[PDB]
C-alpha cells in the first residue's frame, strides 16, 4: 500500500504536520532534533528519533552527513524535509538518492531548473505565460525613452543597466516625464557610479501579491488549487493570508490556473509547490517566480479545497497518480491564517523576543479555528531559530464569518512568557481596507507610517475598558473579604454600597463609581452607565464579561497592591492605575523622585571567570538575548540584556576573571 | 517586656515611615516583620553627627540607616515600598495572610483555582547539565495559587527564597534555594 518508515527531516510544526499524517496512514515516523530540541513536540510525537547535533541548525539540521547515518539506522525508507532546511539542497538529494532513499519533494532536475531567473524566464516564455517584454537595448537618445514606450506600453520604468538602490530610477506615464527622466539620468548617473546607460521596462501599480499552488504527477496529470492572497506583510515575510483572494472571478482563476499547470507540466514538476503572479489595479496578471517546496501557506488552502497535502504527496513519492480532477477543486467557504512570532511588533515590526513559556492556551473551543502549533507549554524560544509559535487558522461559509471567528480566536489565545505580535494581528484584521479588500503588498507601511502604536479605543471603548477594570478591581476586594468564619474571633463584612474609584489610564484620569448587585457590577464612567455581568472566575486566564449586552473577553495579566493592572482588552495591554478616593486624595502629597533607567550597563552578577561573550561591538541585541556566562562554584551563571539594540562596547573578553559589580558589556 | 511577651501570642508587624533613633530603633527587632519606606524612612541607634564626633568616618543619613542599607545588606528590614500610598496597599495585602493569633489555624480562604490542575510547564525547567542554572522562582510562581507570591527581603541573601503564598485557599510559606 504504501511506505511502512518515513523520516522528516525538520522540527517544529511542520514536523507535527507529517507525523500526525503519518499516524492517520499507519505510517511510524522518525524524528531527529539537536540536544536542545530533545523535548521539543515533534520528538514525542514521534515513534523514533534521532539526535543529530548541537544547538545550531548547521551542525543538526543542515548536517546531511549526520542525517544520512540518522536515515540508515532506522531503515528509513522515505525522507520529507517540509521546508526550510534541505528542501533545495541538491547534493543532499543527490546523496540521499544514491542510497536509493525515496525523496518526498523535487527531484534534483526542478530545483535547478529554476536555479536562477534566466531559466525561470525562459520557462515563463515557453509555457506562454506572461512576462511582458523591456527594451532589449541602450536607450541613448532623447526620443527613444518615449518611442520605445509607445511600442510596447504605457507605465513605463527607467532605471539603470546595471545597479539598484535608485541609481537614477524614476517612474513614468505620460511621454513629458518620460523624456525628462531619462535625460536626467542620462546626464547625472555619471556622477554616481561612472554609467549613464538607461533601460526601460514596464511596470504596475499598486500590486497584490497572489500565489497559485500546483500538485504535479509523476505521471504526467498537474492539477492547480485555488489561489491565496499573500499581501499582509513585514520585512519581505507574509504573516495574514486568505485563500479565496477577492481579487479574482471564475473566468481569472481558471485562465490563471492553466498557467501555473503549463509552468509545471513543462518541467515536469512532479511535486508539489507554488506559482506566484503580481496582479496590478487593473486586473492584468504578470509571472513572478515558481517555488519548489511545500509553502508555510499550504494550510489555509486546505480548509476550502478539503485536501490533505502531505497525505498527497507521501503517495505521489510512492508512485501513485493524483486522486482528484480538475472538476473536483472548487471553494467551499473561506478561510484566512495568521503566523503568531515571538516577536515585539512596536520595535520597527517584529523584533525577536527570547524566552520560556510559562502559559499557554490554544483557542481549540471556539467554531470553525485550526492551530497548528508545534510548541507545548515549557517550551523555551531561542535566537537560533525563527520564533514562531503558532499557525491560527479560521475558516467559516463568508468572508465576515472567517473574520469574526478569526477576531474571537485571537482574543482566546494565551500566550504569556514571551512577546508575542497578536496586537499586531487584531488590528489589522478588522481594517477597514483588510475588510473591504483594499490590500496592496505595502498595506502596512502605508497604515503605520510611524511604526506600530497598539488599538486605539474610541469613546465607547475606553468606557467598556474602564468598566471591565474597575468592576475586575472590585471583584477582587470582595473576593479578599470572604473567610472561612473563625469561631473565636467574628468577622465582620464591611457594609461597602459604593465603590469609589479613581481611574488613571494613560494621561486622563476618570471618575468611575461601581456597586455590586451580584454577578451584575452597575458601573458610572464619568456619567455613563455601564452594567457589567460575568461570573467572575478570578483564577482562569480567559474572563468573559458581557458589558451592557456587548461580549467581550479579557486577560488580566498582573495586579499589584498599588493599584495598577495590566489588562489585554482588544489585543492591547493597557496599563490602568486603580486607587480608591482616598488614596488618591491623599497621593497628590507624594514626591514625583525619578530615578534613571540603565539598562544598557550590564555589569557582573557573580564572581568568577569569563567562559564566553556571544558579542563584539556593533552586534544586534535582544531582549532577554545571553550575551556573557560566567563561571564559577561549579555553576555557569549566563548574563542576559535588558536592552534591544546593539553592542557599543565589550569591556571584558572570555579568559577574563571578573568580580561582582564589574562592567562587562556596555549597550547603546 | 510586651513585644517580648507577644512574641509567639499575636503577629507583631512594625512598618517604618520615618526616622527612628535611640532606643526606639530596638521594637522592629522584637517584632516579627519590619517594614520601611524607601528614602523617607531610617534605623539608627545615633546619627552621622555622632559617628563623626567619635571616629574619623564620613557617611551621611542614607548611608548610615537608609531603607536601601538595610533592605540589601544589613538583613535588618523585610522589605521597602516605593512610598507611604503603595506601602500601605502592600501591608493590607500582606495582613491577610496571616492568622490573628498563634491559637488559630492558617486562615483559608475563598479560591478559584482548582486545586487538582497540573503544570506541564515545569517538566524542562530543570536542566539536565549540571551547570546550568535556572530561576526557582518559575517553579513556586507555577504551583502556587493563581501565581501570586509575596517575597521577602527580595535583595538581600538572594541565593535562598522565602515567602508567603497559598495552597487551595491555604497560607503556606515557602522556601527554596535559587541556583542562580
Ligand atoms: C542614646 C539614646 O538611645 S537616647 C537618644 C535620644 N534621642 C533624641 O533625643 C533625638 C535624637 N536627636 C534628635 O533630636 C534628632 O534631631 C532627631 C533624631 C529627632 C532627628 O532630627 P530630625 O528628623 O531632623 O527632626 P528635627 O530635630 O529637625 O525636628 C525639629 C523639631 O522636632 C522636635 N525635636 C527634635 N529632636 C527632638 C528630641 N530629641 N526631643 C524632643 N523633641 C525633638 C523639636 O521640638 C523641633 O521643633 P521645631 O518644630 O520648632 O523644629
Amino acid at each position: 500500500k504504501t511506505f511502512d518508515k518515513i523520516l522528516v527531516a525538520n522540527r517544529g510544526e511542520i514536523a507535527c504536520r507529517v507525523i500526525r499524517t503519518c499516524k492517520k496512514m499507519g505510517i511510524k515516523t522518525v524524528a531527529i532534533h539537536s540536544d536542545v530540541d530533545a523535548s521539543s513536540v515533534h520528538v514525542k510525537m514521534a515513534d523514533e528519533a534521532v539526535c543529530v547535533g548541537p544547538a545550531p541548525t548547521s551542525k543538526s539540521y543542515l548536517n546531511m552527513d549526520a542525517i544520512m547515518e540518522a536515515i540508515k539506522k532506522t531503515r528509513a525508507q522515505a525522507v520529507h524535509p517540509g521546508y526550510g532546511f534541505l528542501s533545495e539542497n541538491k547534493e543532499f538529494a543527490r546523496c540521499l538518492a544514491a542510497e536509493d532513499v525515496v525523496f518526498i519533494g523535487p527531484d534534483t532536475h526542478a530545483i535547478q531548473a529554476m536555479g536562477d531567473k534566466i531559466e525561470s524566464k525562459l520557462l515563463a516564455k515557453k509555457a506562454e505565460v506572461n512576462t511582458i517584454p523591456g527594451f532589449d537595448g541602450v536607450v541613448k537618445d532623447a526620443e527613444e525613452a518615449v518611442r520605445i514606450a509607445r511600442e510596447i506600453g504605457y507605465p513605463v520604468m527607467i532605471k539603470a543597466s546595471a545597479g539598484g538602490g535608485g541609481k537614477g530610477m524614476r517612474i513614468a506615464w505620460d511621454d513629458e516625464e518620460t523624456r525628462d527622466g531619462f535625460r536626467l539620468s542620462s546626464q547625472e548617473a555619471a556622477s554616481s557610479f561612472g554609467d549613464d546607460r538607461l533601460l526601460i521596462e514596464k511596470f504596475i501599480d499598486n500590486p497584490r501579491h497572489i500565489e497559485i499552488q500546483v500538485l504535479g504527477d509523476k505521471h504526467g496529470n498537474a492539477l492547480w488549487l485555488n489561489e491565496r492572497e499573500c499581501s499582509i506583510q513585514r520585512r519581505n515575510q507574509k504573516v495574514v493570508e486568505e485563500a479565496p483572494s477577492i481579487f479574482l472571478d471564475a473566468e481569472t482563476r481558471r485562465a490563471m490556473g492553466e498557467q501555473a499547470v503549463a509552468l509545471a507540466r513543462a518541467v515536469k514538476y512532479s511535486s508539489a509547490g507554488t506559482v506566484e503572479f503580481l496582479v496590478d489595479s487593473k486586473k492584468n496578471f504578470y509571472f513572478l517566480e515558481m517555488n519548489t517546496r511545500l509553502q508555510v501557506e499550504h494550510p489555509v488552502t486546505e480548509c476550502i479545497t478539503g485536501l490533505d497535502l502531505v497525505q498527497e504527496m507521501i503517495r505521489v513519492a510512492k508512485g501513485y497518480p493524483l486522486r482528484h480532477k480538475q472538476a473536483d477543486i472548487r471553494i467551499n467557504g473561506w478561510a484566512v491564517e495568521c503566523r503568531v512570532y515571538a516577536e515585539d511588533p512596536y520595535k520597527s515590526f517584529g523584533l525577536p523576543s527570547i524566552g520560556r513559556l510559562s502559559q499557554y492556551q490554544e483557542p481549540l473551543h471556539l467554531p470553525g479555528v485550526r492551530v497548528d502549533s508545534g510548541i507545548q507549554p515549557g517550551s523555551d524560544i531561542s535566537i537560533y531559530y525563527d520564533p514562531m509559535i503558532s499557525k491560527l487558522i479560521t475558516y467559516g461559509s463568508d468572508r465576515t464569518e472567517a473574520l469574526k471567528r478569526m477576531a474571537d480566536a485571537l482574543d482566546n489565545y494565551v500566550i504569556r512568557g514571551v512577546t508575542h505580535n497578536i496586537a499586531l494581528l487584531r488590528e489589522v484584521i478588522i481594517n477597514s481596507r483588510f475588510v473591504k479588500g483594499d490590500i496592496s503588498t505595502k498595506f502596512l507601511s502605508d497604515v503605520y507610517p510611524d511604526g506600530f502604536k497598539g488599538h486605539m479605543l474610541t469613546k465607547s471603548e475606553k468606557n467598556q475598558l474602564l468598566a471591565i477594570a474597575s468592576s475586575l478591581f472590585v471583584a477582587f476586594q470582595l473576593r479578599a473579604q470572604h473567610f472561612q468564619e473563625n469561631s473565636r474571633m467574628p468577622v465582620i463584612k464591611p457594609d461597602i454600597a459604593n465603590w469609589e474609584l479613581s481611574v488613571k489610564l494613560h494621561d486622563k484620569v476618570h471618575t468611575v463609581v461601581a456597586s455590586n448587585n451580584g454577578s451584575v457590577f452597575s458601573v458610572e464612567v464619568d456619567g455613563s452607565k455601564l452594567n457589567v455581568t460575568s461570573t467572575w472566575n478570578l483564577a482562569s486566564p480567559l474572563l468573559s464579561v458581557s458589558v451592557d449586552g456587548t461580549q467581550r473577553t479579557v486577560q488580566c495579566l498582573s495586579r499589584e497592591a498599588g493599584g495598577n493592572m495590566s489588562i489585554q482588552f482588544l489585543g492591547t495591554v493597557y496599563k490602568v492605575n486603580i486607587l480608591t478616593r482616598l488614596a488618591a486624595e491623599l497621593n497628590k502629597f507624594m514626591l514625583e523622585k525619578v530615578t534613571e533607567d540603565t539598562s544598557s550597563v550590564l555589569r557582573s552578577p557573580m564572581p568568577g571567570v569569563v567562559v564566553a561573550v556571544s558579542v563584539k561591538p556593533g552586534d544586534a541585541v535582544a531582549e532577554g538575548q545571553e550575551i556573557c556566562v560566567i563561571e564559577a562554584m561549579k555553576m555557569q551563571n549566563s548574563m542576559t540584556a535588558g536592552k534591544t539594540g546593539t553592542v557599543k562596547s565589550v569591556h571584558c573578553q572570555a579568559g577574563d576573571t571578573v568580580g561582582e559589580g564589574d562592567l562587562l558589556v556596555e549597550l547603546e | 517586656l510586651r513585644n517580648v511577651t507577644a512574641s509567639g501570642v499575636i503577629p507583631q508587624i512594625s512598618l517604618i515611615m520615618g526616622p527612628c533613633a535611640g532606643g526606639a530603633v530596638y521594637s522592629p527587632a522584637l517584632t516579627d516583620f519590619t517594614f520601611m519606606v524607601k528614602d523617607t524612612s531610617y534605623l539608627f541607634i545615633t546619627g552621622p553627627d555622632v559617628v563623626k564626633s567619635v571616629t574619623n568616618e564620613d557617611v551621611t543619613q542614607e548611608e548610615l540607616g537608609g531603607a536601601k542599607t538595610h533592605t540589601t545588606m544589613s538583613g535588618v528590614a523585610h522589605r521597602a515600598f516605593e512610598n507611604d500610598v503603595d506601602a500601605l496597599c502592600n501591608l493590607r495585602d500582606f495582613f491577610n495572610y496571616l492568622p490573628l493569633s498563634s491559637q488559630d489555624p492558617a486562615p483559608v480562604r475563598e479560591c478559584h483555582d482548582p486545586s487538582d490542575r497540573l503544570v506541564p510547564e515545569l517538566d524542562t525547567i530543570v536542566p539536565l547539565e549540571s551547570t546550568k542554572a535556572y530561576n526557582m522562582v518559575d517553579i513556586i510562581h507555577s504551583v502556587v495559587d493563581e501565581r501570586e507570591f509575596f517575597e521577602i527581603m527580595p535583595n538581600y541573601a538572594k541565593n535562598i527564597i522565602v515567602g508567603f503564598a497559598r495552597m487551595n485557599g491555604r497560607t503556606v510559606g515557602i522556601v527554596g534555594n535559587q541556583p542562580k
